């Protein structure tokens, strides 16, 4: 992260795409440096559905300018998470901010 | 309000250190400008232009 | 064939030259690790064992 | 190729007395362009004199 | 009398903490605290033996750049972590393989490393990966070599097996130096100093042997000058 | 080892005839089995051409000189033969 | 030259008022060296020099 | 070896004159050409033991701004002038006064200053001050310790006039760190040494005794 920063790097960094955010809140069921899956709450289920949300990770895949695009896991075994938390953070992002 | 940061943290209020060169020991004649900046990399690598 | 050259295939017998070698090779000044691997093969063309 | 100890040796002994020229562009004025003496240095980028 | 100088002894060494050493020397005369502080912290902080981790072989894993399932970590970042594993090596030893192996959730860390006893690991409770599953399993041969400053991968002279991963080794145990020269009381005498040289480690190098490294590294390279003629 | 190319063009006064002078004796050392007129301290023919130049030893007059009595010297030995 | 050369050769040259080892007589520009070399005298300290 | 340290090969020592030296050595560990040099200048300059002139007494002089008539130079200049005199004194000594009495015209030398045996001169011929009348005389009375380094006058602050006392034989010490190569290893360090000295010692003497002087502060830990 910078130390001195503007308060936007969080904006960037959520609306450029690069990161992996939760569409629906939930605790993480599974956390794997390729895959997160979402344990979703009792009242954000879509009736008959299955009820977990399966995030699969960017690793390490070619950019257009020959750089390395890779998604890291920020969120343990177990951790509640809301609608628009950062689960993995892409190349260039520390904990949800642009770095 | 970066003055009073500097004097929570137990520094100068000028921001400026006193230092050593490594080279003989001996401290500069003056204070320097001591501090943390971000530095970023750019895609200018003289791998890719030698 | 120069006839230099034919008089060396005839002291040594070497003569293979039925195909060229024209292989992909890492580029000067260039060393990595190869972590991806991906064959197209064209519909009606036999698969190789990779 | 192998890039053998000797073969740095012969590249120390060629470049010994022999000037090599350094252009920049754009080239305004002729002292853009100018003799030097190579001295082997280990890295990509070139040593120039302030 | 003029001619004669003082000569400076060790006489303490404050150890607050594993990573963190005070040493003492006194007497010194005027001008020479300075020079040998310089001098040993010149020496220090760059010629100093220590261990080092140069190969790990990870089995399932072909290369650096990629996963293994269950481990949050990437093989990159396992690597990076080893990176700062303090490991002690008997003497007589200059290569020495360590195993880790473990199955479960939980944090994997320092402790967790089978060695034969002529292996010491300083820091216990380093986080090397993290399992995330009870089914997950690792299982990991590192080698620990004995070198001194830093030697990367890249400038290894080069068969290497698939599998065994190359590691950038920084062999000096040293991290920071600060040497402080205060009065100090001796005899009737006002004119004699003292030095305090603060050692930051890892805690594989003693102080005080460091100091008779530095010390016997500066009068080596000073014989030249005490034998001084056209060679 | 030699630097800063005074001394040779205070001995001859132009640079271009000063070069062309250096050229032809650095020739001749190198594609000919000519020898230099000073300790060689391991230099280029082109460093050994300018020294001998500095020196005086080297002109544009010896160099012509010396060329016309090889031709000389070549035509009475095949008038010889 | 420019920047740095010229910043240290003005740095060097300059006069300061009640500086360390002022009014000191030197032989030369080797014992004003040596005086600074040993902190007697600060580089900006007005003395008289042979 | 983890213990194998780069030892100079080449040394090459280069004496312009008696007194002033150039000496080489390569090639050195990354690093340690900066460490030798700076402690070898450090022990050099302020560490060497050696004698100058330190106290002088001049007839008629009480303090170091008065004027003396018949002499060219005022005190000032001629306490300076005594600063650079090369002096040697025996063993076993470490004060020892010398007289210098001189009446004319001309200048007075240092060739002039009656010793008692123990007191070596280097340069007899180093000039104290000058002398306009015939009838202008001077008698001098001067005293040389045995000290360590350079001590200034002010450092140390009747009719004694003190004197800036340049113990150390050496008079300048440069040093000079440039790269040196072994096989392809192309980070060695070269130093060269400019050393002038006053001409009590050779350089290479007073290089060696500033090597010796250092190894020996080390003694209790190697």
């Amino acid at each position: 992260k910078p130390l001195v920063g503007t308060g936007i790097e969080r904006n960037v960094a959520v609306d450029s795409g690069v990161t992996a955010v939760a569409k629906r809140g939930g605790v993480i069921q599974s956390v794997d440096a390729s895959r997160i899956v979402v344990k979703v709450n009792e009242e954000e289920l879509i009736p008959g559905e299955a009820g977990i949300d399966i995030y699969n990770l960017t690793k390490y895949t070619r950019s257009n300018q020959n750089t390395c695009i890779n998604q890291r896991p920020c969120v343990m075994p177990g951790e509640p998470v809301a609608r628009g938390d950062v689960l993995a953070d892409g190349p260039s992002t520390d904990l949800g901010e642009l770095a | 309000s970066i003055k009073a940061m500097l004097e929570l943290a137990d520094l100068p209020a000028s921001g400026q250190l006193t230092l050593f060169d490594g080279r003989t020991g001996d401290a500069f004649e003056r204070p320097v400008t001591v501090g943390y900046m971000y530095m970023l990399k750019l895609n200018h690598l003289v791998d890719d232009k030698m | 064939l120069t006839p230099e050259e034919k008089l060396l295939r005839a002291i040594f017998g070497e003569k293979a030259s039925d195909v060229k070698d024209t292989s992909l090779r890492v580029p000067n000044s260039v060393a990595g690790t190869v972590i991806d691997v991906q064959v197209f093969t064209r519909d009606g063309v036999e698969k190789d064992k990779r | 190729e192998r890039e053998e100890a000797v073969v740095w040796d012969i590249l120390d002994e060629v470049i010994r007395e022999h000037p090599v020229l350094l252009n920049r562009a754009p080239t305004l004025h002729r002292l853009g362009i100018q003799a030097f003496e190579p001295v082997l240095i280990e890295g990509k980028a070139i040593q120039l004199h302030p | 009398s003029v001619t004669e100088f003082l000569k400076p002894r060790l006489v303490d060494i404050e150890q607050i903490s594993t990573t963190h050493a005070k040493v003492t020397l006194e007497p010194l005369e005027r001008g020479f605290g300075h020079t040998l502080g310089n001098a040993l912290r010149r020496i220090l902080l760059s010629s100093m033996p220590g261990c080092a981790v140069t190969e790990v072989e990870i089995e399932g894993v072909l290369h650096e750049y990629s996963t293994k399932e269950g481990v949050q970590e990437d093989i990159l970042e396992i690597l990076l972590n080893l990176k700062g594993l303090a490991v002690r090596v008997a003497e007589g030893k200059d290569e020495v393989f360590i195993t880790l192996n473990k199955s479960g959730s939980g944090p994997v860390v320092a402790g967790d490393i089978t060695h034969d006893g002529d292996v010491e690991i300083v820091n216990p409770e380093h986080v090397i990966c993290h399992l995330t599953s009870d089914n997950a399993a690792i299982a990991m041969r590192i080698k620990v070599e004995r070198g001194r400053g830093y030697v990367p991968a890249s400038a290894r002279i080069h068969e290497r097996p698939i599998g065994r991963l190359l590691v950038d080794a920084t062999f000096s145990p040293v991290d920071k130096i600060a040497y402080s020269v205060e009065a100090a009381r001796v005899e009737q005498r006002t004119d004699l100093d003292k030095l305090v040289i603060d050692m930051e480690t890892n805690g594989t190098l003693e102080p005080e042997e460091a100091i008779r490294r530095a010390a016997t590294i500066l009068a080596e390279q000073l014989d030249a000058f005490v034998d001084l003629r056209d060679v | 080892a030699r630097v800063t190319v005074q001394d040779a063009v205070e001995k001859i006064g132009n640079r271009f005839d000063l070069v062309l002078v250096a050229a032809r004796r650095a020739r001749q050392m190198q594609s000919g089995g000519k020898d230099a007129l000073v300790p060689e301290e391991n230099d280029k023919p082109t460093v050994i051409a300018l020294r001998e130049i500095e020196e005086g030893l080297i002109t544009k007059d010896v160099l012509d000189a010396r060329e016309r009595q090889e031709q000389q010297e070549q035509e009475a030995a095949e008038l010889a033969a | 030259p420019s920047q740095d050369v010229v910043l240290g050769l003005y740095y060097m040259t300059r006069e300061k008022i009640n500086a360390k080892g002022e009014g000191m007589y030197l032989t030369g520009p080797a014992e004003a060296e040596k005086a600074y070399r040993t902190k007697t005298a600060e580089l900006h300290a007005r003395v008289k020099v042979r």
